[PDB]
């Protein structure tokens, strides 16, 4: 029953303001002046041949990231001690009005004067700002967003997700309602139950709240391949269409006589991708995106301080003392991990495995040499204009394109069984 | 809704008598109503002895 | 926000019965048999040409002194410890029924009995006569006569009254509200409040009690010199037609731009004319009735028992302990102090002082010639019939024409800016 709200403003790649400018930011005010509707942070594409590019967003994390951005800047401007939301300008961006309603031109009188110096790195607290402070609706509306956004700027990793596994969860009519979904694929379920949560603010143990959790935990455990076809949890499985492929596509199946055995009690992990390629995979960055609505209510258990770096330790309402861990993993290599289980159960054949695989290794391929090339392009002009310098995409390193530590959630994940 | 413009409905800290001239023109305040009486001039005039 | 309700009969000016008979007390119910109208009290003249005189009510402090002596005998009926309210009568009075409505000729099976041999300088406390304790609205359609008449009875001297000054209780519309007063005369703005009090009980920080506690202070700080026509408090001022005169007329006027600077906290003192010829000056034994209603409801600060006679010592809710004194004051003499500072910020010439000095001396010397031999018709009566004696005004001694402390609360109050 979350009752701490704060968010972690996103930190510089190595520059000296915000990695987002003017031609940017116009850009991104897609659906309109507010910068709290939801198609402003994912598109919506029928799915199956994905990979929306862009001349200003090459990518669907690229869109997320600078989304980010563009609000931990403008956010710095009414978090001020003196709460006003008008005087002061961030780029030439101005606000609506007190509740934060929507973006603007800076007014001449404003253009004026210099910008904020936006800091980077920053942790506020939601009921500092007044406005936000006397109401609830507003504040839960919100929060949505600043949630989402702070589980992108933990790490320097990817967008943290949140698996959870507690048969006491099924409790009520809760199953009935789940089946209702058999059929849809987890990115309409996903979009929708986001669009869906700053409605009206929710109760931490209702049909909602636990709908969600389940949902995130039967995703993922068949990401990794624990459940499937032939070992279901009470009938449900995301069955994926084709393992590896550019984009991927899974839907909720049901699968009747091959239910496992839940052990019972409350189990839950924290998990990330650490690979650049999650930039494009539309999946693993919707699942971080619920699981941020899922904070809007709810409080989960503290993320280990010693996971995350410096800045972003002993934050109330996220990371502290002693608490569950982060658990990384190259995309790639869990492809592998899904394969030897199903595999080893009996449902893929070795031949099958093989073609998955060498699929898998060309997707792979193909996402990073994009992915690499975007980034000089961005050096490139970085060098060329130094007083507009930004990012188009979440900085990245080499190492990042590393096994380090898969095999080792993937495992961990297994274990909640 | 512009919650400023219903500010001593929105702002439980506010005083009742609050305005936010000229910057805000709020939409709900409190207004005195009266009734007055607006008699005629009236006069009696005496004589002097 | 008072809580005790006591009040203190009238003492015998040295005769052996309270000073009153049948004749007097009979010719007092004016308005109706009821002791409690307004109209029984004071008269409504349109001023300016002022004094009445009667063949049994002289002055108008005569009948406000007469008035205090019919509750203070009628009144120890019901308040004997057996709360009977008319099997015993006094002076051939008896009440009308428990609720104290109206007073009548005692029945001829209780005038065959002796009568009830009242006592002078009694206290009472209201809660004791159940009617009054289980009724607060009753108790307080009365109260405000009650204690009207204890603020005659604590001193042998005049009618006390309670100045205030706070920039605090300005806090509101109660500004605004003001303003509707201009215009009008002091007699008029008092009257009014005094009969106003009485239709229900209100609360004792409320715009009533506020606007009383200021007109109140407005006009002694005007009558005394402090405030006027260019010196303002927050434009308020009251302006004396003709000070001296036999019967003076204030209105309340407006004057901008020469508002005064008023120091910030809560300041107050008692007053009350020394000089017998106050019984023939209206204003100010009205503005003791009207804070008479402003104890009805507000617990104002205790009066320092140094200050009043034995008798009326340690009164729960008026008299106690440490608490203010009182200040005496001639009329005459005031008058001056009135007019040295007026002069002195240059509103009033050398000239136009000698003018009003010269009238306030035949003015003095009229009322006090009419006084003192209306005193002698008295004590002729008096030896005349022992068996009725009477006052028709309160008794008052050669020493009471003195100036005693007159200019000591002439500055104390000028001191409360």
């Amino acid at each position: 029953a979350r009752a701490a709200f704060l968010f972690k403003t996103v930190g510089f790649g190595g520059l000296q303001n915000v990695p987002i400018n003017d031609e940017l930011s116009s850009h991104l005010l897609r659906a309109g002046n507010s910068p709290w509707q939801l198609t402003q942070f994912l598109d919506w594409i029928s799915l199956g041949r994905g990979l929306a590019t862009s001349a200003l967003v090459p990518t669907a994390g690229s869109r997320y990231y600078q989304m980010s951005c563009l609000l931990s800047g403008t956010l710095q401007i009414p978090f001020r001690p003196n709460h006003r939301w008008g005087d002061i300008r961030f780029l030439r961006l101005v606000w609506s009005a007190p509740t934060l309603d929507g973006l603007v031109v800076a007014p001449p009188q404003v253009l004026a004067q210099p910008a904020l110096q936006a800091q980077a790195d920053r942790v506020y607290d939601c009921d500092d700002y007044p406005f936000l402070a006397r109401d609830p609706r507003f504040k839960h509306r919100v929060y949505q967003q600043l949630s989402a956004v702070t589980l992108l700027n933990l790490t320097g990793f990817g967008p943290i997700s949140y698996v959870r596994v507690d048969e006491d969860m099924w409790s009520g009519d809760v199953n009935q309602l789940l089946m209702n979904y058999f059929g849809h694929t987890f990115a309409e379920i996903a979009y929708t139950l986001c669009q869906a949560s700053a409605n009206r603010p929710w109760e931490h143990d209702g049909t909602y709240a636990r709908m969600t959790q389940i949902i995130l935990s039967l995703f993922w455990l068949s990401y990794v391949g624990v459940i499937h076809q032939q070992n279901t949890y009470r009938t449900f499985y995301f069955q994926c269409n084709r393992r590896g492929d550019a984009a991927e596509v899974w839907i909720l199946s049901c699968s009747l006589n091959h239910s496992a055995q839940i052990r019972p009690g409350n189990r839950s992990l924290f998990v990330m991708p650490t690979s650049p390629d999650w930039n494009m995979d539309v999946n693993l960055i919707l699942s971080s995106t619920l699981t941020g609505c899922l904070c809007s209510g709810s409080q989960l258990p503290l993320i280990d301080n010693n996971s995350v770096p410096a800045v972003s330790r002993n934050i109330h309402g996220w990371t502290g003392r002693a608490g569950n861990q982060l658990h990384g993993f190259q995309v790639r290599r869990m492809v592998t991990e899904f394969c030897d289980r199903l595999r080893r159960d009996g449902v893929m054949t070795q031949a099958q495995q093989n073609q998955i695989e060498a699929l898998a290794d060309q997707t792979q391929q193909f996402k990073r040499d994009k992915l690499e090339a975007w980034a000089r392009e961005d050096d490139q002009y970085n060098q060329a204009n130094p007083n507009s310098t930004m990012f188009r995409t979440k900085p990245f390193t080499n190492a990042q394109w590393g096994r380090g530590n898969t095999g080792a959630t993937s495992a961990a994940i297994a274990a909640l069984i | 809704i512009p919650v400023e413009r219903y500010n001593i409905l929105t702002n439980p800290d506010a005083p009742p008598t609050q305005i936010q001239l000229p910057e805000v023109v709020d939409l709900y305040n409190v207004v005195t109503r009266y009734a007055y009486e607006t008699p005629p001039i009236t006069a009696v005039v005496m004589g002097v002895p």
